[PDB]
C-alpha cells in the first residue's frame, strides 16, 4: 500500500503570496500523481495529472512539479477563491491511495465583525423553548469571543457556536452563537445581550433587547 | 467411434493458461466435426495451413492436439509458422511446415480486471529461441551479467517472465485474445480423430 | 459534458446496508476508456477510495474494505451502484461518484477522477429521522436608516444531516451565510441560515427561505417579515 | 432454444410421446437429454441420445418405459413414455449440449398429467373455527384440472391468509385449503366468505364458514 | 453413475450475507463438467454458473463458482431477496450418460425460531353428507421449515391417510405454514371420538395436541 504524506497539515498565506505544498510517497512512482482542489461543501476538483499536466479549465496561476517521492503543487499568485483543501493522489498502484491534505486559509487585513442579535420568534416560544441567537458577521482573523448576558449574568454551558468556512470572495468568517433556554427560564429575566471582542474591534460590541419590549 | 471430440472443454475454458505454460489437449477416439467452427461467427482470427477448413470434415487424422493460452492482440500474427518476436521465440513455436489451423478471438470482457488482470503471463528473456512446439516453464533468475545471480533478483538479474496489463480500456492491441491451435498429425497408425 | 446525479438515503441504521446510485449524464456508461468509481470522505477526514468498476462487470475494491463492498451496473439505465454491509459508525462519511480515466497502453499516466457526483451523506445511526421546524430570524425594528440589516431562518431539531437552504428560489444568494449544522445535547442537529440586505428593502421586498430534508421528505417555505409590535 | 410440444392429458396405462425440435440443423454436434420434474420436487435425468448415431441410453428406474428417438431431418428429438401412472404427471425438459462449446441449452418444457381426464368443479367445504386469535378456512377438495383461485370477502380480507398449494390425490383429482386466522372477538359479528373460482369448469362458488 | 449431493439441505440466511453451498460428486470428475442451476416456485431451473466457474449470460457478479474434482462451491458475497430460492447443481459429458442432478438446496430468509400456532377443524357437517370425513391441521406461521405432524384417532396413530402441504417463506414475516388433511371415510368417523393431531417442532419445548370430541 503506498502511502502519501502531505506537509504541511495547514498554511495561511496572504493575497499574492507565493504557494508550495509539498507531497511525499512511500516509494517512487516515478510521475503518476495529480492533485485536486476541495472548497467546502463541494467535490474535490481536478487540477494537475501525471505531476505537471494542467488540466483544462485550470488559471495558469496553478502548477505542478516533482518525481519519483517528492512532488510539489506552487500557486504563484494567491488568489481570495483559492481557499480549500488540496490534495495528491498516487495513480501508479492498486489500491488508489490520496494524501492527508492541505487546507489553505488566506491572510487578509482585519476586519471588524458586524453584530447582530435576534429573539426568539412567537412560533417558537409556543413550543416550549427559546433559541436566542447572536450574528457576527464578515470578520477576519477567524477568532472571535462571544459572551452570552442575562440580567448582566454571565452564561455558560447554555451556548453553542458555528463558523462558516472562509469566503471566496473576501476571504472573511462569519459566527453565530445560539443561547437555548426553556421558555419559562426565558420569561424569568429582561435584558439580553451578547458581548463581542474581535481584532479589528477596539471597544467591545453589545448588541441587546429587551423581553417582550419592541 | 460414436463420442464426439471435447472441443467444448478446451474453447470455453472459464480459465486458459499463460502463453509461457500454454495447455495442451490431446484428442484421441472420437468423431470430430468440423462445421460449427467454421460456422460461428465469434472467432476474428481463422487461419488454417498445410490443410483446408472444408476440406477437414472429410478427411481422417491419428491424432489431433488443442493448444491453447492468451496472448495480446498485436501478438496474434505471431501464431503461423516462420514468425518471430517475443511470443515464437520464447513463448510458443510454430514449425515451418506446421498443419493446422490458429483461432483467436478477443476476450477482453474475460480476461480484464478494472485494476488489472495481472494473471496472464508471457517469457520474455531466454538465452536461446524456443524450437517448435516446446515448452518453458522455468523460473530460474535470468543473469543478463557476469555477476551470478544467486537465485535473488536484481541488477541484471530478473524475473524472466512479465505480465501483461490487460485492463478493458486498453487500446484492442493490447487487450487479451484467447488462441487456440489445432494440429493435425497423420502417424504410421490407424486414425482416431477424423469427422463430418 | 459529462454529468453525474447520485441519490439515495442518507440514514443507514447500523448493520444494515447501505445503498446508493449514480446516474451518468451526457454520455453513455458502457464507455471503452473509463471506470466508474466510488470514493468516501469522513466528516473531518481525508479521501478513501472505495471501488471502480468496468461497464462489462469487472471490479476493484479497496481492501480496506474486506468483503462488504459490492459495485454494481445498469447499463439499461445509464446507472452505477453501490452497496456497503454491516455498516458502523465508522460509515458515516459523504459518499461521491466519480469517473476514472482508464489507461490505453501498459503503464500509461491515467487513473485520476473527473467528473465527480455532488456528495451524498449518509449518516450510520439507529436514531429515527427527524424533521426540522423553521422558525424566522426577523430583522430588528431598531436597524439603521438606510444602511444594512439582517434576517434569516433557524433551523431546528432535526436528524440526520444534512438540510439545504436557499432564499427566494435561489434568487438570493449575495450576502448569505448559512452556518454548519451543530449536535445539540438532545441528540438533533439545528442550523441557522441569514443573509444581510438594505434596511431600505424591508418594506418592499420578501424573503423567503427554502429550507428541504430530504431524509424526512420536508420541505418548508418560511417567510421572514420585520415584527410588527 | 429448444421448442417443446404442447401439454398433454393421458389416462394411466396410456402413452406420451413429446417433441423437441433444435433450432435449424445444429443437430449431430449435440447430445439431447430429458429430465422430468413433478410439481413442487428435484430434476430426474431419463436418458439421453446421440442424434448422429441413434446410440440412446436410459436410467435404470426408466429403462423399458421410455424410448427416446431422433430425426436428423426435421431437428427434432423425442421422448416416449409409455405405461404412465399418477407418479409421472411433471414438466419434462429437453436439453442439450455443444461439440465445441460446453452450455446447457433447456427447452421450455412440457407438463404431462397422468389421471382420469374430466373437467369437473371443486367441492368447498368449511373449516369452521373451534368454539385470542382463531383459525377458519374452506377446504376446495376434488377438482381438475389445475388450478383454481380463492379469495376471502371478495379481497377484502387478505391478511393472516394462507393458501397452500394443491395436492394431487390418488383419485385423480386435486384437493386444496385456504385457511386465515383472525380475532377470536369477530367471529360472531363478521361474516367471512371464500370465493373458489375454476375457470376450466366455469366454476363460482361463495362458500360462507360459520362458527357452529 | 455419478451420486451428486448438496449441502446445506436448508440454507438459513439473512439478506446482505454471504451464501455458500457445497456440491459432492462421488467420483472425480474425470471427464466431466458441473453446472448450478436456480429454481424459484412454479418456474423452470436457471442456469447460473457453469463449468465450474463461468457465469452465464445475464447472471449478476455476486455469483461466483468454484471447486475442482469432487468438491465444488457456490458462492453468493451479498444475499439479494431475489436470491431466495432451491438451487441445484448438476454435472454433464460429452456423452450421454453422465448426466445426474443433486438433490438440491433451499435458501431462506432467516429469522428467530418462531413456534407455530395450531388449530384442529373438523370435517364440516355438509361433506359428511357425502360420505367422506375430512379432518385439518393448522400450523401457522414458524420457523424453520422443518415441522412435524402425527394424526391420532382415540389415541391410534394414524399412518398413510394424511397429506401435507407448506406454503412459500411469507415475504413479511419469513415464516412458514403447514396444512395437514386426514381423509377418513364417514363410517370410519364414526367409530371414533377424539381426533387430534400432535405437532413438533423446533420452538415448542415439547409436542404441542390439539384435540376435538367428534360432536360437542
Ligand atoms: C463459452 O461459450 C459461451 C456460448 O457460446 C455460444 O455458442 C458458441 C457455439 C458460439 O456460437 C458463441 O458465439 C456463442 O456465444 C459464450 O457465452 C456467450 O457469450 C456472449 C458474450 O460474449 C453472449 O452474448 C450475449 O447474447 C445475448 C443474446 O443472445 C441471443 O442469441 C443467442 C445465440 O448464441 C441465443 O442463445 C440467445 O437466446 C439470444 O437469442 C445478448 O442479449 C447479450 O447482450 C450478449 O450479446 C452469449 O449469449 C453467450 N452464449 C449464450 C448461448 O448465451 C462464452 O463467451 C464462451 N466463453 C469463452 C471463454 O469463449
Amino acid at each position: 500500500d503506498i502511502q502519501l504524506t502531505q506537509s504541511p497539515s495547514f498554511l495561511s498565506a496572504s493575497v499574492g503570496d507565493r504557494v508550495t505544498i509539498t507531497c511525499r510517497a512511500s516509494q517512487g512512482i516515478s510521475s503518476y500523481l495529480a492533485w485536486y482542489q476541495q472548497k467546502p461543501g463541494k467535490a474535490p476538483k481536478l487540477l494537475i495529472y501525471a505531476a505537471s499536466t494542467l488540466q483544462s479549465g485550470v488559471p495558469s496561476r496553478f502548477s505542478g512539479s516533482g518525481s519519483g517521492t517528492e512532488f510539489t503543487l506552487t500557486i504563484s499568485s494567491l488568489q481570495p477563491e483559492d481557499f480549500a483543501t488540496y490534495y495528491c493522489q498516487q495513480l501508479n498502484s492498486y489500491p488508489l491511495t490520496f494524501g492527508g491534505g492541505t487546507k489553505v486559509e488566506i491572510k487578509r487585513t482585519v476586519a471588524a465583525p458586524s453584530v447582530f442579535i435576534f429573539p426568539p420568534s412567537d412560533e417558537q416560544l409556543k413550543s416550549g423553548t427559546a433559541s436566542v441567537v447572536c450574528l457576527l458577521n464578515n470578520f477576519y482573523p477567524r477568532e472571535a469571543k462571544v459572551q452570552w448576558k442575562v440580567d448582566n449574568a454571565l452564561q455558560s454551558g447554555n451556548s453553542q457556536e458555528s463558523v462558516t468556512e472562509q469566503d471566496s470572495k473576501d476571504s472573511t468568517y462569519s459566527l453565530s452563537s445560539t443561547l437555548t433556554l426553556s421558555k419559562a427560564d426565558y420569561e424569568k429575566h429582561k435584558v439580553y445581550a451578547c458581548e463581542v471582542t474581535h481584532q479589528g474591534l477596539s471597544s467591545p460590541v453589545t448588541k441587546s433587547f429587551n423581553r417582550g419590549e419592541c | 467411434h460414436t463420442n464426439l471430440c471435447p472441443f467444448g472443454e478446451v474453447f470455453n475454458a472459464t480459465r486458459f493458461a499463460s502463453v509461457y505454460a500454454w495447455n495442451r489437449k490431446r484428442i484421441s477416439n472420437c468423431v470430430a466435426d468440423y462445421s460449427v467452427l467454421y460456422n460461428s461467427a465469434s472467432f476474428s482470427t481463422f487461419k488454417c495451413y498445410g490443410v483446408s477448413p472444408t476440406k477437414l470434415n472429410d478427411l481422417c487424422f491419428t491424432n489431433v492436439y488443442a493448444d491453447s493460452f492468451v496472448i495480446r492482440g498485436d501478438e496474434v500474427r505471431q501464431i503461423a509458422p516462420g514468425q518471430t518476436g517475443n511470443i515464437a521465440d520464447y513463448n510458443y513455436k510454430l514449425p515451418d511446415d506446421f498443419t493446422g489451423c490458429v483461432i483467436a478471438w478477443n476476450s477482453n470482457n474475460l480476461d480484464s480486471k478494472v485494476g488489472g488482470n495481472y494473471n496472464y503471463l508471457y517469457r520474455l528473456f531466454r538465452k536461446s529461441n524456443l524450437k517448435p512446439f516446446e515448452r518453458d516453464i522455468s523460473t530460474e533468475i535470468y543473469q543478463a551479467g557476469s555477476t551470478p545471480c544467486n537465485g535473488v533478483k536484481g541488477f541484471n538479474c530478473y524475473f524472466p517472465l512479465q505480465s501483461y496489463g490487460f485492463q478493458p480500456t486498453y487500446g484492442v492491441g493490447y487487450q487479451p485474445y484467447r488462441v487456440v491451435v489445432l494440429s493435425f498429425e497423420l502417424l504410421h497408425a490407424p486414425a482416431t480423430v477424423c469427422g463430418k | 459534458q459529462v454529468q453525474l446525479q447520485e441519490s439515495g438515503p442518507g440514514l443507514v441504521k447500523p448493520s444494515e446496508t447501505l445503498s446508493l446510485t449514480c446516474t451518468v449524464f451526457g454520455g453513455s456508461i458502457t464507455s471503452s476508456n473509463h471506470y466508474w468509481v466510488w470514493i468516501r470522505q469522513p466528516p473531518g477526514k481525508g479521501l478513501e477510495w472505495i471501488g471502480s468498476m468496468y461497464y462489462s462487470g469487472s471490479t476493484a475494491y479497496n481492501p480496506s474494505l474486506t468483503n462488504r463492498v459490492t459495485i454494481s451496473v445498469d447499463t439499461s439505465k445509464n446507472q452505477f451502484s453501490l452497496k456497503l454491509s454491516s455498516v458502523t459508525a465508522a460509515d458515516t462519511a459523504v459518499y461521491y461518484c466519480a469517473r476514472q480515466i482508464g489507461p490505453k497502453r501498459p503503464s500509461q499516466v491515467a487513473d485520476w477522477f473527473d467528473p465527480w457526483g455532488q456528495g451524498t451523506l449518509v449518516t450510520v445511526s439507529s436514531a429515527s429521522t427527524k424533521g426540522p421546524s423553521v422558525f424566522p430570524l426577523a430583522p430588528s425594528s431598531k436597524s439603521t436608516s438606510g444602511g444594512t440589516a439582517a434576517l434569516g431562518c433557524l433551523v431546528k431539531d432535526y436528524f440526520p444531516e444534512p438540510v439545504t437552504v436557499s432564499w427566494n428560489s435561489g434568487a438570493l444568494t449575495s450576502g448569505v451565510h448559512t452556518f454548519p449544522a451543530v449536535l445539540q445535547s438532545s441528540g438533533l442537529y439545528s442550523l441557522s441560515s441569514v443573509v444581510t440586505v438594505p434596511s431600505s428593502s424591508l418594506g418592499t421586498q420578501t424573503y423567503i427561505c427554502n429550507v428541504n430534508h430530504k431524509p424526512s421528505n420536508t420541505k418548508v417555505d418560511k417567510k421572514v417579515e420585520p415584527k410588527s409590535c
